[PDB]
This record gives C-alpha cells, structure tokens and sequence, in this order.
C-alpha cells in the first residue's frame, strides 16, 4: 500500500 | 481589511471544494507580508495540499499506465507526454509554495512552532518535487528536502513535547522521506519507532485541543512501521 | 488532430480524473463533424457530466450559505458574488454542451438511439440551466428542456424496447424534471412507475452489453419512487 | 436524499 503522510487526503 | 475579506473568501472556496480559488486567496493573504495566524496558516496549508494532491494522484495513475504499456509504443509515448504535462503543473505548484515559504513564511516565523511548521512544509514540497525529479536536479532537490526536515526536526525535539502533532507529523513525513526518497528503510523505521515510543512514554502531555490529531498521527506512524517491517 | 488519438487521450484524462482535459478532447472530436460512435458519445457525456457536476455541487453549497446569511450585509454580499461567479461558469459550460448539440450531434444523429441520446442530453443541460435561472429567462429555459425531453420520449416509445438503457435513463431524468423543475410529483411518479413496470416485464430482452446499465437505472427509478411517495 | 439522475457521479 501507500506511505502515510500527515496531513492526509491528497 | 482586505486581508480579512480574502480569508473569508478562502473559506467560502473550501466549503465549495474549489481549492484553486482557496489557494489564490491565501497566496494573496501571505503576499501581504504580515505573519500568518494559525487559522490562516492552516487554510494556506489545506488549499495547496489539495491542489498539489490532485496532480500527485493523477501523476501516479498515468505513471503506472506508462509502465504497464511497455512494448506498446504509441500508447506508452502518449502516457509519457501526458505524465510530463502533469509534472509541469506539479512543479509550478511546488515552486509557488516554496517561493512563499522562502520569501514570506520562514523569514517571518517569530515562534519555534511556526518555524518547524514551515520547515516541515518546505521538506514536504521539495519531497513532492523529488518524487518526480530525475537525474541532475534530483540530487539537489533531495538535499533541500533533507536539510529542511532536519532543521525542523532538531528545533522540534528541542522545543516541542513528544506528543505535539506538529512534531509527530514531522517525524512521520521525515521517516517517509527516508523510506521513499532515500531508499533507507532501517533509518525510516528507527525514526518512526523512536517518535512513536517517545509519545507513548509521555501521554500526560496530551492536550485536549490536539490529542485527537496526536493519537491519529501515532497510529499512522505505527502503521508505516508495520508495513515496512513486513517487507524489510 | 487525429480522431482516435484524441479519444485515447480522453480516456487517459478520465483515468487521471482530469475532466477538463477529457472534455476538451471530445469537444475536439465532436468538432471534426463526423457522427460519434457509442464510445465517443459516452466519453463526451462522462466528461461534461463531471465538469458541470462540480459547478452544480459548488453552486448548491454557496447558494445555501447565502440563504442562511440574511442579516450580515458584508458576508451576504460576498457569498452572493461568489455564487454568481460559479453560476457564470456553470452557464458557460451548459451553453458549450448545448452548442455542440445543435451544431453537430443532433443534426447528425442517424438512428433513433443516437437521436434520443442527444435529445436527452439537451433536456438535461437545459434542466441544469433551469436549476439556476430566475424570472425572465427561466420560463424559456424550462420549456426548452421540456420540449427536448418530450421529443426524446416520443421517439424512444416508438423505436426502443422498454429495457433499452437509453429509454430507461431518459425516463429517469424526465421524471426528475417533472418532480424538481415542474413541481408535478403526480406525473413524475407515473412516468417513473411506467418505465420500471414495462422494463420488469421484459427482462428476457436484456443483452450482456447493456443489462448492467439497465438494471441500475431501474433501481434508481424505484428509489426515486420510494422517495417521492413518502 | 436527493433526486437520482443518470448518468450519476457529479
């Protein structure tokens, strides 16, 4: 899957 | 009062999911030279995240299509040329933000919290450029991203509590930079595990205003770790 | 400036959710004068549906904010001016589609199916203009929508089987025009019920190419019916 | 909640 970054929701 | 009118128009745009308008309002607010409040900072942040996020997303879709069309010359060339068009948009957006950060937001950051926020932001957007760079410029772009994150990282460990969402978010993004851009999973994991464990050890420092963001980011850190530790 | 290349670029844009690009491609295809195939017709429809739909959605949010702001002059003036900016964008989009429909697609429609599809589209986009019209212009726009639908309706009842996905979708949108634009729930309900019931009685006529769209539209018909009667 | 038209996904 994808790598989590924050803030989210591209 | 033009600034407060521009801020209100930006929240109208956000309610309408018109993120180009939102970003143009808060660029105008920033360009007025005065240090932004936390409310303005966040709307500048939310806006450009959505405008850049759209292009990153489109970029990954078309990039995967051009990989899956190896051996089909005409389709792969079309995917490539479209991917390059998106990249030009993606680069102009990042360069737009990075100019605001260097011309206005970083030099005006009076407080430690503002400073690590905008330096995290500087690392993020150089990272988005890095995701898309190749060859000559990639070395320097990777370097700018790393240097921004590290400075942010050092300031945040010296001034912020281990549960502060800005400190935690910075660690989350810095770890992903090590994993995805520098291809160093061990360092990515160690930076994420350390940040998770230092938060867990001082949960008395959570504030009610931000504990929701703090606990979500902790969960995301541990999810990245669980993903990376089942591959590497 | 080759037709098949512009169509492939259009499906790339669609996969990237870049619907302005996708709409610009199939406007270019349409402007080349040749009758559209079923695939090109569908890509032109999906593109502009997404381009207009964003503005419609934004328009409803800003309109509701400007309704709830009746006592604060400066805030209402800003919500009003933003709603009118979105409104102008929405009209230019509809007028773009409706221009393509009159210059190219409707006069070139060889067979009833093409003719009913493009007349449905003409009613749809006048309906979107009706959603935002007021006063003087609203009467003529509403009638334009109605006359487009009605011709599509009549042609479809004479030439298409009741399970044809275009006939069903036309019934679905035409019923919504009667409900939301003409304010006649009676006609909306009966027109949707009839379409559902004549389709349900002939499901042996579904093809593998079209049964998915036909059965989805039927479900939507029944859901509109359930909503309107309670 | 709202009226369903086709095609959807506006």
């Amino acid at each position: 899957r994808e790598n989590n970054t924050h803030p989210e929701w591209s | 009062m033009d600034k407060n009118e521009l801020v209100q128009k930006a929240k109208l745009a956000e309610q309408a999911e018109r993120y180009d308008d939102m970003a143009a309002c808060m660029k105008s607010v920033t360009e007025q030279g005065a240090e932004l409040s936390n409310e303005e900072r966040n709307l500048l942040s939310v806006a450009y995240k959505n405008v850049v996020g759209a292009r990153r997303s489109s970029w990954r879709v078309v990039s995967s299509i051009e990989q899956k069309t190896e051996g089909a010359e005409k389709k792969q060339q079309m995917a490539r040329e479209y991917r390059e068009k998106i990249e030009t948009e993606l680069r102009d957006i990042c360069n737009d933000v990075l100019s605001l950060l260097e011309k206005f937001l970083i030099p005006n950051a009076s407080q430690a919290e503002s400073k690590v926020f905008y330096l995290k932001m500087k690392g993020d957007y150089y990272r988005y450029l890095a995701e898309v760079a190749a060859g000559d410029d990639k070395k320097g772009i990777v370097d700018q991203s790393q240097q921004a994150y590290q400075e942010a990282f050092e300031i945040s460990k010296k001034e912020m509590q281990p549960t502060h969402p800005i400190r935690l978010g910075l660690a989350l993004n810095f770890s992903v930079f090590y994993y995805e851009i520098l291809n160093s999973p061990e360092k990515a994991c160690s930076l994420a595990k350390t940040a998770f464990d230092e938060a867990i050890a001082e949960l008395d420092t959570l504030s009610e205003e931000s504990y929701k963001d703090s606990t979500l980011i902790m969960q995301l850190l541990r999810d990245n770790l669980t993903l990376w530790t089942s591959d590497t």
